[PDB]
């Protein structure tokens, strides 16, 4: 173990963590609050971004100086990525995309970019690696999502063998796409069953997995406390939010149940209290509004 | 020696009260 | 020069259309004047170094640099000195 | 390609009416709100760059942090950045805006308003003269110069 | 008067440069490591030795006030030179 | 000892000596010293309790006047048992001539609040509060008046380190400026800068 | 019940108790530029604490300079050469110019009378230029020092300063044009913040906040220093009390201000400039680099500083906002124990709160502006 | 010794009183000060044209910190540490060492510029010339730690600048 | 040992000015969380004003507790008024810190800190 | 000082006061940016005699 | 009477803002300070 990179500080932002993250996808809604945590530890942290630099500047203050390198990378480049990974001793993949575009559709996206980080992260002797699939990731979904990142899924582990990947189900934050959706939506009820996991919980289970030696091979689900059906999930959504851009896969996926995995490790094997959505739903609804709970099962 | 002096009779006359110059017609001649 | 215009106007820098490599035809930069003009247009002296011409050495810079901010030939700090503690490192030869 | 020249012109005419259109909030804390002064006083004359004297803070484009920026204000630093509507830049200002200056060591002071907002342009100087800030300025300028917005969104 | 280490790296005039299995360098990816190529060791060694005829040299660097303090350098030893302190010019008594 | 050396005034140190007698025998309730230093300046040092009738009398007694108060300060001088040296800097416009007024109080004694007596004092000893603890009894709105709202201690006591106790930074998971332990990429360095050789025999204390 | 308003982030925040167009209540709530200025002074040596007096008042930025060294000079039982003296009452008036400068035109421009400010901003760049040219700097020079200033005139700058106080009144002249007898700006000033002489006796109120309302005092004249009392001027009281007549008391300071820069020009003595003990002031650095006396010095007044004899000051000078005051405390080493920084300003904005009562909301920041704040010296 | 700004009484004949109500119905002193405006109309402006022109500087002027040598390329920083001491803002973090041929001269010289408080003590406290402040002042940057000098960017500012630093001591020195 | 008070004579009535302080902090704690709009409850607001109480609760000098008392009505008035920003209620909620080691091993494991 | 003395007379009426005889704007009337160099006088302790510091 | 007794022991440490960290792990060392053998001062 290098003498720059032993743990220093009493774990502030001034401090050394020891933890060199390069983290892939930097710019969306989990690494925002990942690369927040990182960087309060004061832990280096490369941001590999693919869009316009002012779209990283909230980036910025999360760290101290010189706490986040910001590089180029292209996702059909493993230049870029071997540039952005071989200084690192942990690559997160956070690269995903909710819609296929015209240049990458859900192969490019969850199959041939994940595969391409981790394979030239193993060549670049990076200790640890961790993915996040998605918890219904299946090879016979009804979405193209959820095939796309099951495929992606079993590339990884292949690849690289001690990849720590984790399944969210539905992450619920301030810049979610899973409350946000529901409030915007104003797509019906069905037998669909769901337990949302909160965004902090995921980033604290994926740290906790950064230091816990015991994460490396493994298959995290990150899941929510409280499984709720569909249909009062959306009415406690539009009874929280004051309320009286999609496609077919995001309404395959929203009638989805959320399946349950009890012979995987959860937020609880990693020391995560998964907090409830009724403690947060006000927290994310709050900018809705120009309570009766939610019936769990 | 050589140093920032003022020249030998000094420095002119410097200018420093109100000349605010009383302009304009009278107050007769202006109605 | 203009002496003329007034103490401000009376000296000015039409700046190169390319300067290293960079086009300046519109993107003119106030760095972009050397060192040996920068007495001069700013006023710290009256002479140019046409007339007066700075004192040569051999490790001032023969090609002057503008502002290099936001480019990839940027400044990054660094620690100049070596390491501190010296470990210990163990032998590679089995100890039985 | 057709598409390609397309967004490279039109990222070409709003950078053009972005960098020539920029109007400042300036946050007159201290002393560097004194030079910022002269940048708008008539000898530089910010004016006629584009840059307009004391925009309102929702119709400013840029934030300059001209001075100290305390522990007590802080929060209201970043209420007024969180009220800037997007695209809102930040130019800091000054030692005490850039790494908390004479005051670095202090208990009041923050150790340079990046710790808040995120910052553009550091304009250094005790102060930066108004013709260094007016550098700055115009280097935000050439940074909005060279965005590629409609080009990256194009290629996504 | 510098050298590159076998990662690409170049080593200052002090000596830094980083290991090769240290993580920070990755703050030149993409970016360049600024050092200054006129290592003064080097240059200080390319000035000749100025023979005096006398037993104590003063040297104030040149320039008078624009130099160092004046220092007085004894050259009684003919085995080495007599360095200033300051500014390094070194002195030999040519007897 | 002309052109280099401050020319000293020994008619103001007489006229000030002589008015320091006065006021120390006028008031011998609560004058505990009288000292005028060597470029001049008169000092009454006086018990806490009489900062009301002292005060008073400075500003209301025809041959004093001191109708202004300059400045209200209090001084941290932890080996006392009365650490806090609270300072009144008053100017007489009429005899054209200053007074300082000094007197002591520990972390648990309130003084007198002398807004009764200068209006003045209303934010001084407000920001003798803010920063070093001081309770005055009887003000109108004693609060803090410098330090962040919800400031922990009393900043300019020699105690308090001098980068504080906490930082503020904005968090964005939390989107909001938060507080945390002082971490400082570069420590304060301290210098140790005081000769060990005496400068001033005339200020040499007594020994053991 | 009664309006409560939070005006919120110089900067200042005010909490307004109007009763309709009237202000009952004005709380000033300050600290938004406090930085701890005079806790970090007790970590640094006199020289070391001299730039932090330039950033208190930073309008004016060498009479604060002037007020800390006349404190430790006069703790260090030293005086300045008389050269020293007559440019730091130069380089003072100047300084005066320049605070009034900013006073009257922002004053003006928060009423709404943006284009003086303009007019008279460019003269004010002309004194910069006159700052930069003696120390370097535009705002905060570290020029005058105790022992005197740091570092001759050059050759040319008095006949410069000439040529700017030559035409500088009439400067005034058409700033007065534009406001003085203008009904608008007497609208917004002549019964706006009448303050009485025994009021502002007793709120610890300085300079034109006394002399507006007729008190005759002013510390130039009154507790005399460097050498103003050897230069001829008067000095402008009001009759009133109220935002008009302290505007024209600052119109007319800047009018014999550059009465004073005529008589600073005319009897500017020839010498040194820094006091010759070389225990206090570093030598020249040609003997530095030639004398082992002067060398010793100059490390020892750069690394250590020069011991200052124990004891307590309150040294005042009547800077352009009004009683500048340091309260010094020295223990006897390099560095102050204690260093209490008197602004007028607090004082000032302590008595908002009266002055304000009776008048509008539009009034209170044309009493914002005759009170002169910078809150630099309010908060330190 | 003093003056009594507004003290005039106004004079109550008919004469100034018919003024004063001209004065107020004819609007005479707003028609004076858009005289004044219309007057700094037809002035030529005081603005120059940055950055083709540029604002007038002395030789005095502190900006940009630079690390000069002597004129055989020998670096004139001798390690005494006074610019550090004297650093009223602490700005300046200083290492040295003895180096390979016995010379004492700094392994570290930093220069946090976003500390430094632009006072230029560091170049008047230095015994040798070697740390001053030099000419530039258009070195903004668009990241906070670019302003982080370390010696090596102090040097090349030293040779970037010496042309120019030089002339402007040789103009000054004799000032100090 | 003859010491001048500042409010109280002895510790009852220092008692009943803490406990009137604890009166006032408990009715305003729902408007502070409604007005500042807080995501915490009521509930966990009126614990923390709880916990605030009791961490001085070993207090035995009357002189003490008055300036604590004091001092606790200067942040109630802080709170009422609204001259605190959301910010500086949530700074007793230390959210973003990480939980400090508490035991020996895991202080052992990070560093030096006793 | 380049106005025409159509617009100069019109500038002179419209603020009443002479404006050519006392221009804001400056000219070749001020002090030339390169200076001879100074040579400063020394104060009164540069002696090399009677001159004991404890004096 | 106006003045009260306290026989309590004199305890500042919830009046002075530090935290309790930095009040209990705390080691203060109170000594005079020994020559620098450098000088004989
Ligand atoms: C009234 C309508 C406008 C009449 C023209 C005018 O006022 O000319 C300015 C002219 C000169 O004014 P000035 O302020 O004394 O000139 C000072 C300059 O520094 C002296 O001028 P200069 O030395 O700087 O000379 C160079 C200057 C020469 O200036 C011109 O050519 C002025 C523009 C003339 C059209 O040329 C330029 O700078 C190029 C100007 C290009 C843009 C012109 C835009 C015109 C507006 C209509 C489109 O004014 C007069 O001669 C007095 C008024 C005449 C009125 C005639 C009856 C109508
Ligand atoms: C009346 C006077 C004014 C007239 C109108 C103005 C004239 C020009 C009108 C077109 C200007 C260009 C499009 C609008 C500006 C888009 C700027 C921008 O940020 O684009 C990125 C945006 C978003 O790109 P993105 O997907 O990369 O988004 C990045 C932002 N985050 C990360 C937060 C999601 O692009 C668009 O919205 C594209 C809009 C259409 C582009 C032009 C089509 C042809 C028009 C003819
Ligand atoms: C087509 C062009 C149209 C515009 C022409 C003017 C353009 C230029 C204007 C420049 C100034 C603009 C300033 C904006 C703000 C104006 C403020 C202002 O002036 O307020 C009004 C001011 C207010 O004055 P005041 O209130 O400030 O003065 C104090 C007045 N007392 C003491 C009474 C309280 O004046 C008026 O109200 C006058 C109104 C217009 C009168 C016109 C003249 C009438 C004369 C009749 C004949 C009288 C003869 C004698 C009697 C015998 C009769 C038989
Ligand atoms: C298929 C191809 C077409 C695709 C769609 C595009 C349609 C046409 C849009 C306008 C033209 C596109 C190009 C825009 C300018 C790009 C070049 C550029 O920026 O040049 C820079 C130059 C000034 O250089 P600068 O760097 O600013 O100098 C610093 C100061 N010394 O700048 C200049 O010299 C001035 C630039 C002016 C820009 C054009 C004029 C404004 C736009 C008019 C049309 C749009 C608005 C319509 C009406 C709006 C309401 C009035
Ligand atoms: N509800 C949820 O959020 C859940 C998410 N997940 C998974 O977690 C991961 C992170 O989620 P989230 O933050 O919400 O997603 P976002 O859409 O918010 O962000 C995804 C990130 O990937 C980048 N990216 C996307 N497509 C490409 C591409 N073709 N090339 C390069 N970079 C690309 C984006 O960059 P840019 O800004 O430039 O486009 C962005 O930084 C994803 O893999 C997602 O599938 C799993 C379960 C639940
Ligand atoms: C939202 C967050 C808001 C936070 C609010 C912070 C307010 C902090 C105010 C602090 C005031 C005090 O702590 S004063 C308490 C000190 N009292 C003592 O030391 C005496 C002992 N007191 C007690 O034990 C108290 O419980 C009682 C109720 C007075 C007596 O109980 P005992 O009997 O059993
Ligand atoms: S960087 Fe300097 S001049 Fe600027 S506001 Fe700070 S203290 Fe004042
Ligand atoms: S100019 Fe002043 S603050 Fe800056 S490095 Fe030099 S001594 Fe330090
Ligand atoms: S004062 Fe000069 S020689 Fe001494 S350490 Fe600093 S730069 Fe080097
Ligand atoms: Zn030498």
């Amino acid at each position: 173990l290098h003498h720059a990179v032993i743990p220093h500080g009493k774990g502030g932002r001034s401090s050394v963590s020891g933890i060199v993250a390069t983290v892939f996808g930097a710019t969306g809604f989990l690494g925002r609050y990942l690369v927040n945590h990182l960087g309060r530890m004061g832990s280096q942290v490369i941001v590999p971004y693919r869009c316009e630099p002012y779209d990283t500047m909230h980036l910025r203050p999360m760290g101290d100086l010189g706490q986040i390198i910001f590089m180029d990378w292209n996702g059909r480049d493993k230049d870029s990525i071997r540039r952005a990974v071989e200084h690192s001793n942990v690559v997160i993949n956070l690269v995903g995309r909710e819609w296929e575009t015209k240049n990458f559709d859900f192969e490019d996206v969850f199959v041939k970019i994940p595969q391409a980080i981790a394979q030239v992260s193993k060549e670049a002797g990076v200790e640890k690696f961790i993915h996040i699939s998605h918890l219904n990731a299946d090879i016979k979904s009804s979405s193209k999502y959820l095939r796309n990142k099951a495929v992606g899924e079993k590339e990884v582990r292949e690849t690289f063998p001690e990849a720590t990947i984790i399944k969210p189900a539905d992450i619920f934050g301030r810049e979610d796409r899973f409350l946000n959706y529901f409030a915007n939506i104003r797509s019906l009820g069905k037998k669909t069953v769901k337990q949302p996991v909160y965004i902090v919980d995921v980033t604290k289970g994926i740290i906790n997995a950064i230091k816990d030696p015991d994460a490396r091979g493994k298959t995290f689900a990150f899941v929510g406390p409280n499984r709720y059906l569909l249909f009062d999930l959306v009415q406690y959504v539009f009874a929280v939010a004051h309320r009286p851009w999609t496609t077919r896969d995001k309404v395959e996926r929203i009638h989805t149940t959320d399946r349950t995995l009890p012979h995987l490790p959860g937020l609880e094997d990693l020391g995560v209290q998964a907090t409830p959505l009724e403690l947060k739903a006000i927290e994310v609804l709050r900018r809705h509004r120009t309570v009766q709970p939610a019936k769990t099962v | 020696v050589k140093q920032d002096m003022p020249p030998v009779g000094g420095y002119g006359p410097i200018d420093y009260k109100r000349n605010l110059p009383r302009r304009g017609l009278s107050g007769y001649s202006m109605f | 020069e203009d002496n003329k215009q007034f103490f401000g106007r009376h000296r000015w820098v039409i700046y190169t259309t390319e300067m290293n490599g960079k086009n300046t035809f519109w993107d003119v930069d106030g760095s972009m004047v050397p060192p040996e003009w920068h007495r001069w247009l700013h006023c710290m002296t009256d002479d140019p170094p046409t007339v007066k011409p700075p004192t040569a050495r051999k490790f001032i810079w023969t090609n002057h640099k503008f502002n290099l901010s936001g480019t990839p030939q940027q400044y990054v700090p660094y620690s100049t000195t070596r390491k501190k503690i010296q470990e210990w490192v163990p032998p590679s030869t089995p100890y039985k | 390609s057709r598409g390609e020249y397309v967004v490279a012109k039109l990222d070409d005419l709003i950078n053009w009416a972005r960098r020539s259109s920029l109007w400042p909030m300036t946050f007159g804390l201290a002393c560097c709100a004194v030079e910022m002064m002269h940048m708008a006083a008539p000898r530089y004359d910010m004016d006629r760059f584009g840059v307009v004297f004391r925009a309102s803070p929702r119709q400013s484009d840029v934030m300059i942090v001209a001075g100290t920026l305390t522990n007590k204000m802080a929060p209201a630093l970043r209420k007024v950045y969180d009220q800037m509507p997007e695209p809102r830049y930040v130019v800091s200002m000054g030692s005490c805006a850039n790494g908390g200056g004479y005051y670095h060591y202090s208990y009041s002071v923050v150790r340079g308003c990046d710790r808040i907002v995120p910052v553009d342009i550091y304009v250094p100087g005790c102060p930066p003269t108004a013709e260094a800030l007016l550098y700055g300025i115009l280097q935000l300028q050439k940074k909005i110069k060279r965005e590629k917005r409609l080009r990256i969104w194009y290629r996504r | 008067g510098v050298r590159t280490s076998p990662t690409g790296e170049k080593v200052t005039h002090t000596g830094q440069v980083y290991d090769d299995e240290d993580y920070r360098r990755v703050r030149f990816v993409g970016r360049q490591k600024e050092v200054n190529e006129n290592f003064a060791i080097d240059l200080i060694a390319e000035q000749p030795v100025s023979q005096v005829g006398s037993r104590v040299i003063s040297c104030d660097g040149g320039g008078g006030a624009l130099g160092h303090p004046r220092v007085y350098i004894n050259l009684d030893k003919e085995t080495k030179t007599g360095t200033c302190g300051y500014c390094g010019l070194q002195f030999r008594q040519q007897h | 000892t002309r052109p280099t050396v401050r020319p000293r005034n020994d008619v103001a140190h007489k006229q000030l000596s002589a008015f320091g007698e006065y006021v120390a025998e006028i008031l011998p309730k609560y004058v505990q010293q009288v000292q005028v230093s060597c470029f001049s300046e008169l000092e009454i040092c006086i018990h806490p309790d009489g900062v009301i009738p002292v005060l008073t009398f400075l500003r209301d007694h025809s041959n004093a006047q001191f109708k202004s108060l300059a400045d209200l300060t209090a001084v941290d001088i932890p080996t006392r048992q009365n650490r806090f040296e609270i300072v009144y800097n008053l100017l007489s416009l009429r005899f054209n001539s200053r007074i300082r007024v000094k007197t002591y109080t520990d972390e648990l004694t309130p003084v007198e609040s002398s807004v009764s007596v200068y209006k003045a004092a209303n934010w001084y000893e407000r920001e003798i509060w803010d920063m070093f603890g001081v309770f005055f009894a009887n003000h109108p709105d004693l609060r803090r008046i410098l330090t962040d709202y919800g400031f922990e201690g009393h900043p300019f006591r020699k105690d308090f380190p001098l980068s504080g106790y906490v930082e503020l930074r904005y968090d964005d998971e939390v989107k909001r400026v938060v507080a945390e332990p002082v971490e400082l990429a570069q420590e304060f360095r301290k210098f140790d800068l005081n000769s060990p050789w005496e400068a001033f025999p005339a200020y040499r204390q007594p020994p053991e | 019940s009664n309006l409560t308003l939070n005006f919120g982030p110089g900067v200042l925040r005010l909490v307004m108790e109007l009763s309709g167009e009237m202000v009952r209540k004005c709380d000033p709530h300050i600290g938004l530029l406090h930085r701890g200025t005079e806790k970090l002074i007790e970590y640094k040596t006199y020289l070391q604490a001299l730039p932090y007096f330039d950033r208190l008042d930073y309008v004016s930025m060498m009479c604060n300079e002037q007020a800390y060294s006349l404190a430790v000079e006069k703790l260090l039982n030293i005086q300045p050469p008389p050269r020293a003296q007559w440019i730091r009452v130069l380089f003072g008036e100047i300084t005066r110019l320049l605070n009034h400068i900013m006073a009257v035109t922002t004053h003006a421009l928060d009423i709404g009378a943006m284009t003086p400010f303009f007019w008279m901003f460019e003269e004010r760049e002309k004194m910069f230029e006159f700052y930069e040219r003696v120390s370097g700097a535009r705002m905060h020079a570290a020029y005058v020092r105790p022992g005197g200033v740091h570092q001759d005139l050059p050759l040319g700058l008095m006949d410069d300063i000439y040529e700017f106080s030559k035409n500088f009144s009439l400067r005034i002249d058409e700033l007065e044009e534009m406001l003085t007898n203008n009904r608008i700006w007497r609208n917004r000033t002549v019964d706006i913040g009448v303050v009485t002489a025994e009021d502002a006796l007793n709120y610890g109120f300085s300079g034109v906040m006394l002399r507006g309302s007729g008190i005759q005092w002013d510390l130039r004249k009154t507790q005399p220093y460097d050498v103003y009392d050897q230069v001829e001027f008067d000095v402008p009281i009001g009759s009133r009390g109220d935002c008009y007549d302290r505007y024209l008391c600052r119109v007319e300071e800047m009018r014999q201000s550059i009465r004073i820069i005529s008589q600073c020009l005319n009897k500017m003595p020839p010498g040194e400039i820094k006091v010759d003990d070389a225990k206090v002031s570093p030598p020249k650095r040609a003997e530095m680099k030639t004398s082992m006396e002067s060398l010793i010095h100059h490390f020892k007044l750069y690394t250590e500083g020069y011991q200052v004899p124990p004891g307590a000051t309150y040294t005042a000078i009547e800077a352009p906002k009004g009683e500048f005051g340091v309260y010094l405390v020295s223990d006897g080493s390099s560095r102050p124990y204690r260093c209490k920084i008197k602004a007028p300003g607090f004082a000032h904005l302590a008595g908002l709160d009266k002055m304000s009562k009776g008048h509008m909301l539009a009034d209170v920041v044309a009493i914002i502006g005759t009170q002169d704040i910078v809150f630099g010296e309010v908060d330190r | 010794t003093y003056k009594y700004v507004n003290l005039r009484e106004p004079s109550m004949d008919m004469k100034s009183v018919t003024d004063r109500a001209a004065q107020t119905l004819l609007w005479t002193e707003l028609i004076r000060g858009l005289g004044m405006t219309l007057s700094y109309l037809f002035r030529e402006p005081a603005t120059i044209n940055y950055p083709f022109e540029k604002g007038p500087l002395s030789p005095r002027f502190r900006g940009e910190h630079a690390l000069r040598r002597y004129p055989s390329g020998e670096e004139r920083c001798i390690a005494c540490k006074l610019c550090e001491a004297v650093c009223p803002a602490q700005a300046i973090t200083i290492e040295a060492e003895p180096r390979a041929d016995g010379s004492r001269r700094t392994t570290r010289y930093d220069i946090d510029m976003t500390k430094c408080i632009y006072c230029g003590f560091c170049q008047e406290a230095c015994p040798v010339d070697a740390i001053v402040e030099g000419p530039n002042f258009e070195f903004s940057t668009e990241t906070h730690e670019e302003l982080l000098y370390n010696k090596e960017k102090l040097l090349n500012n030293g040779d970037k600048w010496e042309a120019e630093i030089a002339a402007n001591i040789q103009a000054d020195y004799l000032y100090r | 040992t003859s010491v001048k008070p500042i409010f109280s004579r002895d510790m009852n009535e220092a008692k009943r000015r803490v406990r009137e302080l604890y009166r006032a902090w408990y009715r305003e704690v729902p408007n502070t969380v409604h007005l500042f709009q807080l995501d915490i409850s009521v509930k966990q607001g009126r614990d923390k004003v709880r916990e605030m109480f009791k961490k001085n609760a070993h207090v035995t000098d009357p002189r003490v507790v008055d300036l604590l008392v004091i001092k606790g009505k200067m942040e109630l008035e802080e709170t009422i008024n609204v001259w605190k920003q959301r910010t500086h209620v949530m700074r007793f909620f230390h959210e973003t810190e990480a939980p400090r080691p508490k035991d020996f091993l895991s202080k052992f494991y990070v560093g030096h800190d006793p | 000082a380049s106005a025409t003395r159509l617009i100069q007379g019109l500038r002179n009426w419209a603020s009443g006061r002479d404006l050519q005889a006392k221009l804001q704007l400056r000219y070749q009337e001020i002090s030339k940016r390169t200076q001879p160099p100074p040579k400063l006088p020394v104060g009164p302790s540069h002696r090399l005699s009677n001159n004991y510091y404890c004096a | 009477t106006q003045l009260i007794t306290v026989d309590e022991k004199l305890d500042i440490t919830t009046l002075t803002g530090v935290p309790e960290e930095h009040i209990k792990t705390r080691k203060a060392r109170i000594f005079v300070p020994a020559r620098n053998n450098m000088q004989s001062g």
